[PDB]
């Protein structure tokens, strides 16, 4: 159980701060995950933060701009936006692939939060 | 980065029918560790993604055998044996040999 939540209606050059809240899984033995959809259904991974967050990798197009982590108020995923682009409107979900397994990255997905930069 | 192509865009279906959809890479997502890390994913009308396939042809817990996936180097293809209305969706290929991740813009599979 994934749920994404923080999105909204921000205008360019905003800060968002988007949260996954975790349930029904250890999440200390998942790797965390950042995907966004675009407007035309392509995927985009965003970032990834190991069990642990000993390490994190973010795209290019994001690096410097986005930050990951694996914070604890209670089981959370962050990702603090600034600098946002109308490039960055979509629909952001969190995922996560089990750290004992060798399936492949995003294995279950949230939800969904929606996150449009315009105006 | 590694451009994933799938091909059709849209595929109109109808249940029972047979299909397949390919999926092309930029780059040979043969990593050096001699995996190919090639996925299939599948996102139902209002839903979010699903993994179907992992590493080209493996199904994941739950998937039926209907869905079988093949290829290598650069050339993938999902094969769909009897199509029924819970297949339809978008199926999106992803390679992680590479990073970035990337990830195709999906196949719309449509009831015809």
């Amino acid at each position: 159980q994934l749920v994404e939540s923080g999105g909204g209606l921000v205008k360019p050059g905003g800060s968002l701060k988007l949260s996954c809240a975790a349930s029904g899984f250890i999440f200390s033995d998942n790797y965390m995950y950042w995907v966004r959809q675009t407007p035309e259904k392509c995927l985009e991974w965003v970032a990834t933060i190991s069990d642990g967050g000993t390490y994190i990798d973010y795209s290019d197009s994001v690096k410097g701009r986005f930050t990951i982590s694996r914070d604890n108020a209670k089981n959370n995923l962050y990702l603090q936006m600034s600098s946002l682009r109308s490039e960055d409107t979509g629909m952001y979900y969190c995922g996560r692939s089990p750290i004992y397994y060798d399936y492949a990255p995003f294995t279950y997905w949230g939800q969904g939060t929606l996150v449009t930069v315009s105006a | 980065d590694v451009v994933m192509t799938q091909t059709p865009l849209s595929l109109p279906v109808s249940l029972g029918d047979q299909a397949s959809i390919s999926c092309r890479s930029s780059q040979n997502l043969v990593h050096s560790d001699g995996k190919t890390y090639l996925h299939w994913f599948l996102q139902k009308p209002g839903q979010s993604p699903t993994l179907l396939i992992y590493k080209v042809s493996n199904r994941f817990s739950g998937v039926p055998d209907r869905f079988s996936g093949s290829g290598s180097g650069t050339d993938f293809i999902l094969k769909i044996s009897r199509v029924e209305a819970e297949d339809l969706g978008v199926y999106f290929c992803s390679q992680s040999t590479h990073v970035p991740l990337t990830f195709g813009c999906g196949t719309k599979l449509e009831l015809k």
